[PDB]
């Protein structure tokens, strides 16, 4: 009966009543009448026509929508898309949590790009590492003035930037003269670098490694490939 | 200043001494001073500075009370050895967490965090994503089913980034770092 009336209601009317309908709990039906982007939106949150919600979003026109929505999407476990929205949002933090949990390089490159974006030094490093990229970690340091720290990495996992880098750090120190403050040596004397001969470089292990990076470590797994990184690793690594 | 030999002719209270400890940079006096400092910030700058001047063997301690725990952890993972971080991991995991477990996992393969993690999540989702490769996707499914599952779509993420790097023989780690005033 009402439907005959329905033509003979418009804009705003629909809204009020929609709220009534919503009160009725005739959410779907409430959806059908739906009439305000906001109105549609909130209801949409309740409702979850997911795709449908997207169309309403269309171009959302507010990350806040995406943020709100992201939580919702994620709940529905409509991730493929969620990723698209979140990505669309480029809302890195939550998105990272998923991406990381299954794992992914690709995410990492784009993200790397992002990593560059973020404005505090630390996250970006994990990324660089995570990717496996000393190089990236070290380059990053150059901008931030992480210098003592950069040396440790450069030493540990040797890109022998310890030599290069140390000179520069030392130079800062140098600026701030005093001989102790200057501090000096790479192959020999103070440090014996390559003459010490101990644990962050060489070819053979490295060759084995070269491959290693390429295969999946294995134990028993899924399509989501292996790498391990534990006891075993220590042993071969020494070899 | 001209030498801390100067410091020696005269100087006083730990507070004063401290001032000297910066002014000279008298970090000898600092050491004690530090002990006696406890004006945090004071420290707080200082261990680094101490490092900056030298010795992380010591610096680690300094930082230890300082609650730059993560930082120390970072030092440990930087270096190419495995335990210390793990106890620490225990001892901060044990002190709650929602975004931090991550620290333990990467340099590792295996994590135990997952046992805990699932509890925070408990949607079998995380548990699967994480799970599958030890050849263990399966338990994550068992619960997931039990629930009345809710997964239905996923995004890219197939393990594809390298958790690799650290320190095979020749050209170190650095537990301890040598130097020289020269």
């Amino acid at each position: 009966m009402a439907d005959k009336v329905l033509p003979t209601i418009p804009k705003e009317q629909r809204t009020r009543v929609a709220h009534f309908l919503e009160k009725q709990g005739f959410k779907q039906q409430a959806l059908t009448v739906s009439t305000d982007p906001e109105h549609r939106f909130e209801l949409a949150l309740q409702l979850g026509e997911l795709k449908i919600a997207y169309q309403l979003a269309v171009e959302a026109e507010s990350e806040q929508k995406w943020k709100q929505l992201a939580e919702l999407a994620i709940s529905k476990c409509q991730f493929s898309l969620a990723q698209e929205c979140l990505h669309h949002a480029q809302d890195y933090g939550g998105l990272l949590l998923l991406a990381t949990a299954s794992g992914n390089a690709s995410m990492v490159n784009k993200l790397a790009e992002g990593a560059e974006r973020d404005g505090k030094n630390n996250v970006a490093f994990m990324s660089y590492f995570l990717q496996g990229k000393l190089d990236a970690c070290l380059e990053l340091l150059i901008r931030t003035g992480r210098l003592p720290e950069a040396a440790f990495l450069a030493r540990t996992y040797l890109p022998s930037q310890v030599s290069r880098v140390v000179k520069l750090w030392r130079e800062n120190l140098s600026k701030v003269n005093q001989k102790a403050a200057e501090s000096l040596a790479d192959p020999t004397e103070y440090e014996n670098l390559f003459p010490g001969l101990k644990e962050a470089f060489v070819v053979e292990e490295w060759v084995k490694e070269t491959h290693a990076d390429l295969w999946p470590a294995k134990q028993y797994p899924l399509v989501t490939p292996n790498e391990e990184r534990n006891v075993m690793e220590e042993a071969k690594g020494f070899q | 200043k001209g030498y801390p030999e100067v410091a020696l002719h005269f100087v006083k209270d730990e507070k004063t001494r401290f001032s000297l400890a910066l002014e000279c940079g008298n970090i000898e006096i600092a050491l004690e001073a530090a002990k006696a400092l406890d004006d945090k910030n004071c420290w707080e700058k200082l261990g680094e500075v101490a490092l900056l001047q030298g010795n992380h063997q010591i610096v680690e301690m300094c930082y230890q009370r300082t609650k730059n725990f993560d930082k120390l952890s970072f030092l440990y993972l930087i270096t190419g050895n495995l335990e210390k971080l793990r106890k620490m991991m225990k001892i901060a995991e044990i002190r709650k967490d929602m975004s931090g477990h991550y620290q333990n996992a990467l340099y590792l393969g295996d994590v135990s965090e997952r046992v805990r993690i699932l509890k925070n999540c408990g949607q079998k989702s995380l548990a699967y994503l994480s799970a599958a490769t030890h050849g263990l996707d399966e338990e994550a499914e068992s619960l997931k089913e039990t629930f009345d599952p809710e997964k239905e779509t996923i995004p890219d993420i197939d393990p594809n980034a390298k958790l690799l790097q650290p320190p095979a023989p020749i050209m170190p780690l650095d537990t301890n770092w040598p130097l020289l005033t020269v």
